């Protein structure tokens, strides 16, 4: 059978023509007017996504306090020595 | 002569 | 398959066309063509089938190492540099039933002459079967041939897709 | 001269010696051949010039292929663990003494 | 070795046809039927350099002026050559000659 | 996860007290909507994820899977309603109401918090999955061929069950967000090896890795379209999920035990990939190019680094969208010509223009062309390989030539040279055809302008 | 725009034009004609954007974390304190690849300002990105996909043994 | 740096209008290939300012304007690098591609996807341009998998011809083997530096680059075609004629030759990076060149003509002379791309017939195709100060005064002669002699679109190597000390293979009967390696996947 | 066609 032999504007949702404008409607509607449209929006202005915005400001901060008090921009241990208590 | 050419439906 | 006979034709055109590729140059290839010519000239009324099978079979031993390795192929020949360039622009004529109906009413007449086609093409098939079916023997066919029409007002058993085949330049 | 024929350079037909020693039994063969593909031609062309046919002929020599295709071995694996297992140690052995220069490498 | 006489009758046969189709391959004059000089040159040139190139340079320099080069080292021009006997403009420093040369 | 659960169900009623003539229309848009509040589920932080209660959370791992899970319900709508149109009333409902209950049970499945509670829901999508494949699938051959089940039940389901379940003994809990804090390092062990074994058959078999792939070719070829799309884009990620997750507490048993599996995910992404070029069915083509994608998912988890996790992640994306695009356009022609043969019809570029760019994009996106998000989560399994050692580039680098032979052939072989003379029932493409494809490409591009949101928590 | 101290640039030298051709410089002619048709309507665009925004003023701050202690000093097993000082870890972790990021831009930065004479008059930079490179990879490489400051510190730990022992062999 | 940048971008920006114009903003499907070409050239224009400011103060700059992803630390941002390279190369490649377009305009015109003909080329410049351009490597493999799978789209433009099919793919399967290459210097530079970035790659300066160059060298390989991944050039004529001149000059081929210039700063010190490329240079400008004497298809020997060019720039480089490399790169595009221009208008008059054989007694017949096409084999031969010897002259005797293999500087030598015979071969075939083609003369190169396109790419062909030297500011010393038999060497051989050729030609007039020979058949059949390999290689793969 | 094809002749020049 062929869709098009009925209705030669048959979009491919229904044979009833009302409905079959209808299904196109609301699939290109809220497919692509929302979901794609909004949706690209709303992710594109996602406030900081994981922080990455944050931590760079961070880093910026830290190296200037560091640089201006002569302290390492970093050191090799991320725990205190002193609160470590090695075996033996 | 202006020939008539065989395509497929562009409409759609 | 083929005939002796076919065979030496084949084989007298091909070394004519490997030789054209040669010498390149019309009078050199001319010289030469009339030289293979003679070759053959000299075999013509040979009557001994043994030799003249040997003849043949030394020719194409003969032909197999003179070939040249990049013969000429016309551009549209199977091998050649436009072959099928052009079948993406050939469209089968079916497709212009699904056309939209504003697609068809920009070509009135065209479409109309179309529908005439496909009313004759309705009116002639079942005196086509009848035809290949009392023409046929037992067992099917023994080749591939097809009769003519036989009356007045009958078309050629099974005719619309060579006439109707797509144009050799569609666009 | 004489050309020798491989499995991907086929032996031309010109010099075939079968193509010249034909028989009678020969051309019956061929006779029976020509049967079959005209009888096959036939049944695919009342149906490719039916005017009222539309969609695909069938056709069971397609469906018999497609069916029978859709109907070495441990060695490259254990050779393969051999390559990465010996490279991994070597590289591995490397890093514990030092003599392995990472000195920029902190992507992993 | 020439056709058979059926054959060359059934090729008329088909002439005829092939003919006639691709006859009726030829467009009416009606169809389709469609639903309803420097300055020229200067105008489709002009129009096309303030389109095509003025209203691009316009977002691209509003970009790179007050959103690229705001953030550090997004543009990063290589430093412009000093030659002996230069004049530097941000201080209007002097740059000495060199030796001289010996002769050659 | 209740704003998503309930409004899920809720699916249902719809479908069942709708108008027999909007059935299609009501539940598509629904769908569509919760498909739109999903993303408010990319509310993610840098440190912590997002624990919504005692039962359900979402991270960058999750997240993207539950968008894509929630996106592929409308979209296996649209694509089922064509060949369910005769269908009677009563049994498109039912299946309807299948498709909805297998959202319901995969939204759970990637959000719950404790590992038996993802295993009994892990499970329960098979309920669903096979009533599709076998109820509305093409042939009366067995999707659960017997010898499958008892092999996965058997080698996957029981042990993951028993090895959860002596976990929780030992730990105290199998919460996931407790054994990031309680894991304790794996011993060498008989018993131990064992309990390795056990976490990671089922996920292995699902995935699926290589030699225990036979399954999936078979699958595909049985089941309708919406089958194979969500068989395809997600419950193929479900295994791959399950071991991000498992080998947490796995460690550093992991170091040695991998080996095997990386060998046969290896070697297999090369020898399925070959394989690709000589499957004469379209479906099955697609299937095997499954396997190959999936052996790199394998390799980037079981090496375990920030990259290879941040490459499986996008991997796991990236192909759900593409090879449910592809199988998509497969099942288009098939509803012309009712065969999954991919040398019937050829020359299809010049009768349906327009699908044939679909195919080329469907295409370049799975031959891995850059920037698209199918590269950037190649590249970053390929560069962690490397890391892993420098001899795996050969394999990778052969698997990318490969790919790119068997994407442009499926091209060349369907959509270019003559077409088939007989074939004459070569409709247009319809809007609802047309529209589908788009909404499977249009995203997997978009994603290449924000890539982050793709990556995982390890980004 | 940015803070001079952070992201450096030393002082710009350009020398002063120096014509020595009664030709016509094209550059100079198509710089003013870009001041002029480029430049100064965009200024007027900006401006008046910048008149609107003056009138709405509204600010945004950079959050603070205060500190919590580390996992060294957590309890074993006690999720409570592991948790903070886990999550505390995670965001040094993040500010410690920004950290990194700022001194591979200040090399690249100065690669290419410096033209032909970057490998001498880079050696400061190249030596700033030296170690900190190696502090970051002492601190965080290795660690797995899993990491943690559980692993972090276990890390640490068997490097200071290693530290400890060949004092003993000095 | 304000004007300097915003023309920059713009020129870029410019390019791609008329693709998001497809999308049916006033669009005027009556002319789009008009507009695409007048967008070209307006580029060229464009690209033109920001070069005049390079040549006066060699002003550069590094334009970091997007930030796109952060993995860790590793910061990947859209960047463009606008210096020497970037410079100079963009306003030939407009210019070049401004000609190709014009000429597409009349030798595409009765095509009926002419819109997206013209369409494939836009994006085919495009992707040749984030190549040139791009400052890291990611960026850089954008374009560089981008031309590939644009030369896919264009090669097998004629998708009904099988063999179209067949030469699309070939082009994918050996470039696809040389990007393992690209990856393989991804991933070490990622691994042992920290970086895609060539500031970062260049500043760190490892010595220990064998790993990263080959990766290199490989991949420049396969997208140049040098000797092992070749014969996918040669089938990549199954294109229409304007694709082939794109092809060959100003995007593709070259690619792989501009990825080792940009990596000098590490090619420079590892003289084993640079005896591997001088030997893989070496011989594919002698095999190739020794492949295009036998042809008859007049796209075949220009095919194998940039097989064996492309060949001297993989030499260059690997004698240390990036520079050089890189102004063969731009002289080599001038008359390389109106050569093909040439046989398309042949090709055309003739009605689509590409076998010199069926050529012959066109000197007078084509005036100004004949004019083009001398200008340009000349050029080609290095004929002093025309186009060509600017580059080839101090390329040849830059090889004979360094510190060499020896072999290559003869194989080298050798490759120069027979560019004088091949190029001598197409001129005395096509143009000489009696007309050997059909009895209905349908020659007419009276078209304004072809005349003018041509016509620029000719006074390129005879000015540009001269402006382009004059302007380049000195980056090594050149060697001008030495022995009048080295100086002369390249003019020498090539005087001697114009006299060598004339010879050979003139005895095929001769009324004797020919005899096949061995090296005659090797040259002509491509020395077997398409018939070896593109038979073994698919048959081994693809027998192995059934079982 | 300001130019009209020969037969077996040179064709017309501009
Ligand atoms: C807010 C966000 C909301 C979402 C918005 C999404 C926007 C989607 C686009 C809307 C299009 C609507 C429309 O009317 O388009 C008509 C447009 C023109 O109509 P047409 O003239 O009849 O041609 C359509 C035919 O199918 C004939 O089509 P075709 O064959 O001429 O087009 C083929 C072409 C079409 O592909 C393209 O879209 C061209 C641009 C690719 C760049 O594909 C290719 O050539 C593939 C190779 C691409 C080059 C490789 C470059 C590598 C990437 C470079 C990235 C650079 C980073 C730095 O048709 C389409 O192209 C439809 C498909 C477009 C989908 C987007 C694909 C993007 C890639
Ligand atoms: C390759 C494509 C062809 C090339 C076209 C080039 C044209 C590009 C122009 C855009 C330039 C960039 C730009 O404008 O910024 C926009 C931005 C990128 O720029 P940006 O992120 O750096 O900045 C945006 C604005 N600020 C500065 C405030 C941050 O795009 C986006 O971030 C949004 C894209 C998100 C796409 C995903 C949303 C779709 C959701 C659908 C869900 C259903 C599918 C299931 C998916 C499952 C996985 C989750
Ligand atoms: C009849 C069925 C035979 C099944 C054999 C399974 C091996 C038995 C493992 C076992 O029982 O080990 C004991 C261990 C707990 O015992 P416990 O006393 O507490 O201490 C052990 C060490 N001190 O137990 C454990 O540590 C937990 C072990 C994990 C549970 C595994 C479940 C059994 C199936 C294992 C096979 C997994 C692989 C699947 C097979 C296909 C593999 C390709
Ligand atoms: C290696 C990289 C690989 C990349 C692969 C992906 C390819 C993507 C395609 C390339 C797109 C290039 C164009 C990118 C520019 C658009 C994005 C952008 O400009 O960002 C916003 C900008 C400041 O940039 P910013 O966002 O802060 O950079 C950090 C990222 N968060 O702030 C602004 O844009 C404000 C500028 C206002 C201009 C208004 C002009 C009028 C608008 C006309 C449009 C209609
Ligand atoms: C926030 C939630 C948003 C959900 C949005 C869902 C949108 C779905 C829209 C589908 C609307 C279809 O609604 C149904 O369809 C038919 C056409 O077949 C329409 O038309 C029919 O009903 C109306 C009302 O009696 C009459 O014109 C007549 O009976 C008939 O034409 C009506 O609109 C309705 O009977
Ligand atoms: C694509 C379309 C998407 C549509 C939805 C998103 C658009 C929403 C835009 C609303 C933005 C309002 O943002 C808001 O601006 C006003 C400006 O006075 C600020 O208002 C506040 O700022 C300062 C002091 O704090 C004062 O000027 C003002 O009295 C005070 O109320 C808010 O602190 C800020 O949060
Ligand atoms: C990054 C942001 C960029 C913002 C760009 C804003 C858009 C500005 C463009 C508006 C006008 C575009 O106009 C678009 O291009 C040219 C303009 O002459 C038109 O083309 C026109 O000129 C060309 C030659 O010059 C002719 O071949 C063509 O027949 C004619 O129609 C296109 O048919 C039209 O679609």
């Amino acid at each position: 059978e062929n869709l098009y032999e009925k209705n030669p504007d048959s979009h491919g949702y229904d044979k009833d023509p009302a409905v079959d404008i209808w299904n196109m409607r609301v699939v290109f509607f809220f497919g692509f007017s929302i979901v794609l449209v909004l949706g690209s929006t709303f992710v594109a202005y996602l406030p900081d996504y994981r922080m990455q915005e944050w931590a760079r400001r961070e880093a910026e901060r830290l190296v200037k306090y560091r640089e201006a008090h002569g302290l390492p921009i970093m050191e090799s241990n991320c725990f205190d020595p002193s609160k470590i208590q090695l075996p033996e | 002569k202006r020939l008539f050419i065989i395509k497929p439906s562009g409409f759609y | 398959y083929l005939t002796h006979q076919q065979k030496v034709l084949r084989l007298y055109k091909r070394a004519l066309r490997h030789l054209e590729s040669w010498c390149i140059h019309r009078d050199k290839y001319r010289y030469f063509a009339c030289l293979l010519r003679a070759r053959f000239d000299e075999h013509k009324n040979e009557k001994d089938m043994v030799k003249a099978t040997q003849l043949l079979r030394e020719a194409e031993e003969e032909f197999w190492h003179g070939q040249h390795p990049q013969p000429y192929i016309f551009p549209e020949s199977p091998g050649g540099t436009s072959y099928e360039r052009y079948e993406c622009y050939k469209v089968p004529e079916w497709c212009l039933d699904d056309w939209h109906p504003s697609e068809k009413a920009m070509y009135p007449d065209y479409f109309a002459k179309r529908e005439q086609w496909k009313k004759l093409r309705r009116e002639s098939w079942e005196r086509e079967v009848k035809q290949l079916q009392e023409e046929t023997p037992v067992g099917g066919p023994r080749t591939e041939a097809l009769p003519p029409a036989r009356k007045q007002g009958d078309l050629p058993p099974l005719w619309w897709h060579i006439v109707t085949r797509p144009r050799e330049r569609p666009m | 001269p004489k050309y020798e024929a491989s499995r991907l350079s086929s032996l031309p037909t010109t010099l075939d010696p079968a193509e010249y020693d034909i028989s009678s039994e020969t051309r019956k063969a061929q006779a029976e051949r020509l049967a079959i593909r005209s009888r096959l031609k036939r049944e695919y062309q009342l149906q490719y010039y039916d005017p009222s046919r539309r969609g695909v002929i069938e056709d069971p020599a397609l469906v018999r292929w497609t069916y029978a295709r859709s109907a070495f071995g441990i060695g490259p694996l254990v050779f393969w663990y051999y390559v990465f297992k010996t490279d991994r140690d070597r590289k591995e052995k490397l890093i514990q003494e030092g003599k392995l220069d990472r000195t920029f490498n902190i992507s992993y | 070795s020439g056709y058979t006489p059926e054959e060359k009758l059934r090729l008329q046969q088909l002439r005829e046809l092939r003919r006639r189709w691709l006859k009726d391959q030829e467009l009416s004059p009606r169809e389709p039927v469609l639903p309803p000089n420097v300055i020229y040159k200067t105008y489709r040139h002009s129009i096309f350099a303030f389109t095509h190139v003025l209203i691009p340079v316009w977002i691209i320099h509003y970009y790179l002026k007050y959103h690229v080069t705001t953030k550090p080292y997004t543009i990063v021009e290589k430093k412009p050559r000093i030659f002996p006997g230069d004049t530097i403009l941000e201080t209007g420093e002097v740059i000495p000659p060199m030796k001289e040369f010996p002769d050659q | 996860m209740l704003k998503y659960i309930i409004p899920t169900i809720m699916l249902m009623p719809l479908t069942w007290l709708s108008k027999n003539n909007m059935i299609w229309v009501n539940s598509t848009a629904h769908s569509l909507l919760i498909s739109f509040t999903s993303l408010l589920l990319m509310n993610q932080f840098g440190d912590n994820s997002l624990n919504f209660s005692l039962l359900f959370f979402s991270d960058s791992l999750s997240t993207p899977l539950l968008i894509l899970t929630m996106w592929l319900l409308p979209l296996m709508l649209m694509a089922s309603q064509h060949h369910l149109s005769k269908e009677n009333l009563t049994r498109k409902k039912l299946f309807i109401t299948m498709l909805i209950s297998l959202q319901l049970f995969l939204i759970m499945t990637f959000t719950a918090m404790e590992l038996i509670l993802f295993y009994i829901l892990f499970e329960a999508t098979l309920v669903p999955t096979l009533i599709i494949i076998t109820r509305w699938g093409n042939q009366t051959e067995r999707l659960n061929a017997g010898l499958y089940f008892l092999f996965y039940t058997l080698a996957g389901s029981l042990p993951l069950l028993v090895a959860l379940i002596y976990i929780q003994n030992t730990v105290g809990s199998l919460n996931f967000l407790m054994l990031q804090y309680w894991v304790q390092p794996v011993h060498n062990s008989w018993s131990n090896v064992f309990m390795w074994l056990a976490c990671m058959m089922a996920f292995m078999v699902k995935m699926p890795l290589y030699g225990l792939h036979l399954w999936l070719p078979k699958a595909h070829v049985e089941a309708p379209i919406a089958g194979s799309m969500v068989l395809a884009a997600v419950l193929l990620k479900l295994g791959g999920y399950g071991m991000l997750r498992i080998t947490l507490i796995l460690n550093p048993m992991t170091d040695f035990m991998a080996y095997p599996f990386i060998m046969l995910s290896l070697w297999g992404m090369i020898m399925t990939s070959s394989i690709c070029l000589r499957q004469t069915d379209l479906k099955s083509l697609i299937a095997y190019s499954s396997v190959s994608h999936m052996a790199l998912v394998i390799v980037a988890i079981l090496i375990q680094t920030p990259w290879s996790y941040m490459g499986a992640t996008a991997l796991m994306i990236a192909h759900g969208l593409t090879s449910s695009m592809l199988f998509c356009l497969a099942n288009s022609n098939y509803e012309r010509i009712h065969s999954r043969t991919m040398i019937l019809a050829r020359g299809l570029q010049t009768l349906l223009p327009l699908m044939a760019t679909w195919w080329l994009l469907a295409s370049l996106t799975n031959l891995a062309l850059p920037p698209t998000i199918n590269l950037i989560g190649e590249l970053f399994v390929v560069m962690s390989t490397f890391s892993w050692s420098n001899i795996t580039i050969i394999l990778m680098g052969v698997n990318m030539v490969i790919t790119a032979l068997y994407s442009l052939y499926m091209l060349i072989m369907t959509q270019r040279g003559k077409y088939t003379y007989h074939i004459n029932n070569i409709s247009p493409s319809f809007t609802r055809e047309n529209a589908l494809m788009s909404l499977h490409i249009l995203p997997l591009l978009l994603l290449t302008l924000n890539p982050k949101i793709i990556l995982g928590p390890l980004y | 725009s940015w803070d001079k101290d952070v992201y450096p640039e030393p002082p710009r030298r350009t020398p002063a034009p120096s014509p020595q051709t009664s030709l016509p410089n094209p550059i100079t002619y198509l710089t003013k004609a870009f001041d002029l048709l480029v430049d100064r309507p965009v200024t007027l665009v900006r401006e008046f954007i910048e008149r609107q925004h003056a009138k709405n003023k509204y600010y945004y701050y950079h959050r603070e974390f205060r500190r919590v202690p580390d996992i060294t000093e957590c309890q074993e097993k006690d999720v409570l304190c592991m948790f903070e000082a886990e999550m505390q870890w995670r965001r040094d972790y993040k500010v410690d690849q920004e950290i990194v990021n700022i001194i591979q831009e200040r090399l690249k930065a100065c690669q290419q300002r410096e033209g032909e004479s970057h490998r001498q008059n880079c050696a400061k930079e190249l030596e700033q990105f030296t170690q900190v490179v190696k502090a970051y990879q002492d601190r965080y490489h290795d660690l797995g996909a899993h990491y943690s400051a559980r692993k972090c510190l276990a890390k640490q730990k068997q490097r200071m043994l290693a530290e400890r022992k060949a004092a003993k062999e000095a | 740096m304000n004007m300097f940048s915003s023309l920059s971008l713009v020129t870029l920006l410019l390019l791609t209008m008329p693709i998001m114009m497809m999308s049916f903003n006033t669009y005027k499907p009556s002319n789009y290939p008009l507009y695409v070409k007048t967008a070209i050239s307006y580029a060229f224009i464009t690209s033109m300012i920001p070069t005049m400011m390079f040549i006066h103060s060699g002003q550069e700059l590094i334009i970091s304007n997007w930030h796109w992803l952060t993995i860790q630390t590793l910061k990947l941002s859209l960047s463009f690098k606008m210096d020497y390279f970037s410079m100079m190369f963009i306003p030939v490649a407009l210019f070049v591609t401004w000609s190709i377009m014009e000429f597409s305009m009349w030798y595409m015109y009765s095509d009926p996807n002419i819109n997206k003909f013209f369409k494939y080329l836009l994006l085919f410049l495009i992707t040749m341009l984030i190549l040139v351009t791009a400052n890291n490597l990611f960026q850089l493999f954008i374009g560089w998998e981008g031309v590939g799978i644009m030369s896919f789209l264009l090669i097998g433009w004629w998708y009904g011809r099988a063999d179209a099919n067949t030469a699309a793919l070939q082009a994918i399967l050996y470039n696809r083997i040389g990007d393992i290459g690209f990856i393989l210097a991804m991933a070490w530079f990622l691994t042992n530096l920290n970086t895609w970035d060539l500031q970062q790659i260049f500043m760190l300066n490892p010595s220990d680059s064998n790993m990263p160059l080959i990766g290199l060298a490989l991949a420049a390989t396969g997208k140049s075609a040098q000797f092992g991944l070749h014969p996918w050039l040669p089938s990549a004529m199954e294109g229409p004629t304007p694709v082939s001149a794109l092809l060959h000059s100003s995007t593709m081929v070259v690619a792989g030759i501009f990825l080792l210039i940009r990596f000098y700063p590490l090619t420079e010190n590892n003289k084993y990076i640079q005896s591997i490329t001088l030997c893989l240079g070496a011989i594919t400008t002698l095999f190739t060149a020794m492949c295009a004497l036998t042809q008859n298809d007049i796209k075949k020997i220009i095919a194998f003509s940039t097989s064996s060019q492309l060949g001297l720039m993989m030499v260059t480089i690997g004698i240390n002379q990036p520079y050089l490399a890189f102004l063969h790169i731009c002289t080599h595009a001038f008359f390389k791309a109106m050569l093909f221009m040439c046989s398309g208008s042949i090709i055309h008059s003739l009605n689509d017939e590409q076998d010199i054989r069926k050529m012959g007694g066109l000197f007078k017949a084509m005036p100004f195709t004949t004019t083009a096409l001398i200008v340009g084999s000349l050029a080609l031969t290095g004929m002093p100060f025309l186009t060509g010897f600017y580059s080839k002259d101090l390329i040849i005797e830059a090889a004979n005064t360094s510190y060499t293999n020896a072999w290559a500087l003869l194989m080298t030598l050798i490759a120069t002669s027979f560019t004088a015979i091949y190029s001598t071969r197409i001129i005395f075939f096509a143009l000489l002699g009696q007309p050997r083609f059909p009895t209905l003369v349908n020659i007419n190169e009276n078209n304004p679109l072809l005349i003018n396109s041509i016509k620029r790419l000719l006074i390129g062909s005879l000015f540009a190597g001269y402006i382009i030297s004059n302007n380049i500011p000195p980056t090594t010393i050149p060697q001008m000390t030495m022995p009048y038999y080295l100086k002369t060497t390249a003019l020498i051989v090539t005087i001697l293979g114009f006299i060598l050729a004339l010879e050979i030609s003139n005895m095929t007039k001769n009324l004797k009967y020919h005899y096949p020979s061995n090296a005659f058949k090797f040259s002509t059949l491509l020395g077997y390696f398409p018939t070896i390999m593109h038979r073994l290689a698919p048959y081994m793969n693809l027998s192995m996947s059934q079982k | 066609a300001h130019i009209e094809p020969r037969y077996r002749q040179f064709p017309q020049l501009t």
